[PDB]
């Protein structure tokens, strides 16, 4: 358009570009659009490219000023969704421009901002995002990664196991350490704070910094093995977050953990770059997931939310287990755990994989498995996730009824053993019992936590 | 296309056509109604930005009748000729105004 | 892992 | 329990206290559970109370080195939900210990970090959430709040008037302070930058801010009224966030804006502080929130958000307009607006709000419109909202037949008239095209505005 | 507003 | 003996006569009516940031007493309403103002707001009035960084004097603030609660 | 190779790869190799490969540690040079991982580290390097480019005019003023430091800089026209040089300038970022550039300097003046413009440009035209520069038989004829003499200029 | 200028 | 001692 006409007008007229061919720096997204009856998918793949980028409900002179043809975010392709006939895969390129580089914040708030309030559909639900290479170049990305990580920690040939101190609340500094001592000499590599654990009237941080770092020591000294705690430095303010994480460097912690989303990109990116220039590993948990995640007809998929985080920075991820979710999902997990680790996926729709990613040098994250897991998992688990991961059992290891270095010996037994038996060329999710009975065997600690819980 | 002429402008009301009388006295009555306490401030045109006019005598703490509210604006009006002059409402509830518009607009 | 699976590979 | 015995356990048995009265000091949490058919009410309750609190799905030995009794969660009340058997309502009663102090991050966290994921439910919602005074004493709240911001900008007798720049990508430094410009001297109080505005290649920050505030003194000199433009400080990293908060206190900049979902509560938080010891407003924005609280069925009712802001901080939120709404949803949507800006909100179920809060000396929040709303919405707008709400017409504006100045004045002048004639006491929705016909005949920019948009 | 409707109140 | 006490520290000195003597079980009361403070100490003490003669001379007013006035009521008053009360008190002849004891930084008035909406005030009166005003900006908080950073934006933002609580507030705090006023050039007002 | 074997090896079995593409993300040279007589081409492009990237003089096991496939650097293309049977181009293929993100210093160091100094070659010759669009969005690149500037200066329509006190050496600050505010009155845009101007004995800095502010402020006052002076910041080491540049942007200086070879890349990056964070124009100059890039056959060709200074960072770059360079070389030197100018500089040969350079948004930088310059070169200097230049005249101003206010309105009154000329259609420089002529009578400063110096 | 000439176009 | 004896208990 040359000149300036006022007045409403239909988004199809500029945003809907069937013909048009992405460019290699344009950020790509796919939307799942459940439409209210009565709509055109063109005109609502056209409103929400609008609405993401430069549209407006109505006409305004400004755009004059300016050209559209360049910055305009624009919807090139429509597809079918394979076996659900009320929605529509609607694909929208994005000119790099539209962005600040190295800003998973501006990159997000665009894409989710407002598209998804909208009367015309029933649902949104963001799928993938092809983030370009030239954009992933600006993104500071984890501040070490998995091969880094191995090389500070010495840990080779396996996943590493963790424990989330349990109860969750209610433990004083002192008793929080003497838990973190047990697990880490009876075998873990980790343990970790609770996601809820910050600065407590029962359990002051500064006071847990200390207890923690002396039990991490002591294990250490007496098994030989390097260990660590994954202390969060998750706090009300950025100055606040900072001061535990400099406390934390201070005292020698070598892992400290953050919450991503209900602590904010903005606090995580400025903690992963942090973490970079101080030599720390970066621990992400990633509560509130499942309020955007789980809903397959609006919100975002967990796979945007985890190159999302590769970009903004961690060196683990948890990703949940795949041993719950069901064959159509363990698909989708495994995706998400190759867009974690990998550097180049190629598109799988299979796999929910809309867009190749590519990665370049950008280091891989660990993806962690947590929840109700225990010793029997083991199998399922170490085939899953392979070596790239961390195993936490917070409940399989303080429930031991033994106490928490039988339950950490239990399941470092486990894990050793299923490894050994991967590597010997066995199946080990077929033969898993017979492996954890042979193992449990030269293992009490191993044999009555099989009987405590279930196969 | 029509230019849009910039002029100074007077906070709350100023965008519309100059009020009346009567206009004047439905937001006074309104105030009252709020049970908010009446008052007027006036200032020197150059000074209309500061935060603090002058306040002209005190706040009609409990004033029930818009005529005297009325009769007190004309009374700073005639003390200060040259002065912008602002109706307030004091809200004791909020601490804050309920409502504060020009009168008066000053020179 | 990293380098075996590169775009360019 | 006084004695360790291992392995798993019903929620039940000690997560559900139907006897339990909660104190005022607890923090209560009404989530609607949309079960799985085949799990117990009762059962679901518990398992969200101990899950979001203190509870392992495993009996853990360290339960005993505390006490268990005072720290947990609790659920105490089961009610069904009007007009839905599929669903019911559960409240929990969660001791104040449980959180860090000032710490709306921690107390979010906890409460949404993972029982959103449970595979006993098909939905969770979390509908409120009664803050206590005492915790709510603890929080920093608005900076300055609805009165302080009046005095400050020396505004009082009606709802502000904004106007987002649009098109909201592509316009360079300088033709984005002259929208601006012309904007704030046609009559507008306040203009702000998009929420994808932040640091482009089409245009630095630190050039729109000099641009900006340049037009903003221009347009404040040309009118004798105090005006403003919302900087957005947005930014990758706290550190880079607090240097364009900076530099905007540096050039006079009034008022500054984030967004507080997308950026992160600890951000927002911290910049909230930064705010209040610096004399800057804050205006909030709430991208994202539609992934969240849009679904009936699963995620966090908008209302607990509302709670949110105003305790992390923020003078004026963003709250959609209620005109779009259907009249079972407006009454939610007063519900929060009351929420925002008074000091005790009353229990009442007809509008969602499930417990009393009280604020005690909390200032309110400037509630915010916005949307594609034009001077026929003034009417509604002016009755739904009152006078300590910012009315924003972005394209309302800058899409005016005669650009800019023109469209700015024939809002202002439409909300003047319709606030005059609220002030007489005419009902102005029922009387609203009347009353801004009579205007137009005196304003030739307002009458050919609403001949350019729809009754 | 804030004052007047508190939970004293 | 002199040596038995900190130099410059009234702290110290009031600490040592008065710490633990007035519970004694030997007497019904003890009373301390007089110290006699030697020269050699009183030199080691920071003393009146100004004192009559300097502040006159800053002040440029001479020949009479000066006229305050505390802002009343004491407390529940909103900034903007703050400084109104202020403003109407000095373009009438009052040289200075004063915060209530009381006045520090609550939920109806906010410190800054208070200084902001007060200075304001003092400069267009004493514009109206072509004579020097003041308002002692209560700087009484809870700790000595909050106590600082409150007096740091007084003289930032041109106020000429300041009050502190020194009982209250206590000695230490004081004495700092004493010491920060002489090096900034900020009057010091002291309320005795 | 996968077995290590000791000893020397050619450089061609591994080096040499005829038939790889190379990717989008790699970094591509081509380098002009005249060999010695003996050695094969291959060889010697392979060699250059090797010793610019990973390759050894003999085999390392060391190598066998990591996959030098992926790493290495390959010639993948020979061809003749045209008209020249002695030396051959090389095309070699970096891949972007060699490199440091956002450092021209090292991708530099690693292309012109010691492959100039091959026994192997007569000379070596950078001509290009192509840059990828991921590398180049790591790099800061111009403060503010040509539109931020023109924007900030409020200067449209014309090219900017500046002027080089002279002599270099000798002046006190205070007679360094007056001659600098004689120049700015009389209608140059800017006037600069000389290169050599630094702090010496006769001037210190800090007197400079005071003296020529208060010329800068008097002339802009008495003109109603922005002024602005290139105060040199460059100084023995980054510390002095950052304070130079604080007490320029203390006392409102609007530019500076600094000499990125001589002073070094690592200063210039650094100060390129600061004036970025302060508002601050840089102007480049390339002291230097004549020791390396004048031979045709050693060296490195200025248009790869040009794309340095580009990513490192300067809002204007000396260039030279065309008028003296052969029309040979005036095609290559329109080929570096566009390069410091464009967006997108397709491939062109007869231009010496052997790659598509894409700059995506990166802003482009005014050239800058100087030398033995004067009014009669105006014509010329118009048309082939444009609007987007800077013509300096130092010895053309204060050379003037009427002093420097005399002289800067010569030059404002020619660049302005030539300009309104153009727009009017005329061929300015076929015309050049007429325009000049008609011009000068209505300046009497244009008649006698044309006087002193020889058409 | 910039985005005339860019090599999307 | 501290939880034994709250208010809540």
């Amino acid at each position: 358009v040359k000149k300036y006409s006022a007045g409403v007008k239909e988004y199809r007229q500029t945003y809907w570009m069937p013909e048009y061919t992405p460019l290699d720096s344009d950020i790509l997204a796919c939307f799942k659009i459940t439409p209210q009856p009565g709509v055109d998918r063109e005109e609502a793949a056209a409103a929400v490219a609008a609405e993401s980028s430069t549209g407006t409900w109505t006409t305004v002179w400004t755009d004059l000023l300016t050209d559209m043809d360049y910055y305009k975010g624009r919807a090139y392709r429509i597809e079918d969704v394979p076996g659900d006939d009320a929605a529509f895969y609607a694909f929208i390129a994005y000119p790099i421009d539209l962005f600040e580089e190295g800003s998973v914040v501006n990159v997000f708030t665009s894409l989710v901002g407002n598209v998804f309030g909208f009367k015309a559909v029933r649902g949104l639900r963001l799928e993938d995002v092809r983030f370009p290479l030239a954009y992933v170049k600006t993104c500071g990305g984890p501040p070490h990664g998995i091969q880094v990580e191995r090389d500070k920690m010495n840990k080779y040939g396996r996943p590493l196991l963790g424990c989330t101190i349990k109860p969750k609340l209610g433990l004083s500094a002192k008793n929080y350490g003497r838990a973190v001592y047990e697990c880490l000499r009876g075998g873990l590599d980790f343990t970790k704070d609770d996601e809820n654990i910050n600065s407590q009237p029962f359990m002051r941080w500064r006071d847990r910094f200390l207890f923690v770092q002396d039990a991490t020591e002591t294990a250490e000294a007496q098994t030989g093995e390097r260990k660590g705690h994954y202390l969060n430095v998750t706090a009300p303010t950025p100055e606040e977050m900072y001061k535990r994480a400099e406390f934390a460097k201070e005292i020698g912690a070598p892992i400290i953990m953050h919450d991503y989303i209900t602590g904010g990109f903005t606090a995580n990116t400025g903690l992963a770059k942090w973490c970079q220039d101080n030599g720390v590993l970066l621990h992400i948990h990633r509560a509130m997931h499942a309020v955007i995640d789980r809903n397959p007809n609006h919100g975002i998929h967990f796979r945007v939310l985890t190159k999302i985080l590769r970009l903004s920075g961690g060196d683990h991820l948890h990703t949940g287990t795949v041993v719950g979710k069901l064959e159509g999902d363990r698909a989708s997990t495994l995706g998400w755990i190759d867009l974690l680790r990998e550097s180049f996926i190629p598109e799988d729709r299979s796999r929910g994989i809309f867009f190749d990613q590519d990665w370049g040098s950008m280091p891989g994250v660990f993806a962690v498995a947590s929840g109700g897991i225990h010793v029997w998992h083991m199998p399922a688990l170490v085939n899953i996730f392979g070596d790239d991961s961390v195993l936490q059992f917070g409940g399989g290891t303080l429930g031991h009824p033994w106490g928490n270095a039988a339950g950490a010996a239990a399941n470092r037994v486990a894990l050793e053993a299923c490894v050994e038996a991967r590597n010997q060329g066995r199946d080990i999710e077929k033969e898993g019992k017979e492996i954890l009975t042979a193992a449990a065997q030269h293992s009490p600690e191993l044999k009555i936590a099989m009987e405590t819980w279930k196969e | 296309m029509q230019d849009y002429k910039q002029s100074l402008k007077y906070e709350t009301f100023s965008y519309l056509p100059p009020m009346n009388a009567e206009r004047i006295r439905a937001q006074i009555k309104y105030a009252i109604a709020q049970g908010w306490s009446p008052g007027i401030e006036h200032v020197e045109v150059k000074n209309s930005m500061n935060q603090y006019w002058y306040m002209w005598k005190l706040p009609f703490f409990g004033e029930q009748n818009v005529d005297n509210v009325l009769a007190e604006i004309e009374a700073c009006r005639s003390a200060y000729p040259t002065h912008q002059v602002k109706l307030v409402a004091y809200d004791n509830y909020a601490q804050s105004l309920g409502l504060a518009f020009v009168v008066y607009r000053g020179n | 892992p990293r380098l075996d699976l590169i775009e360019q590979a």
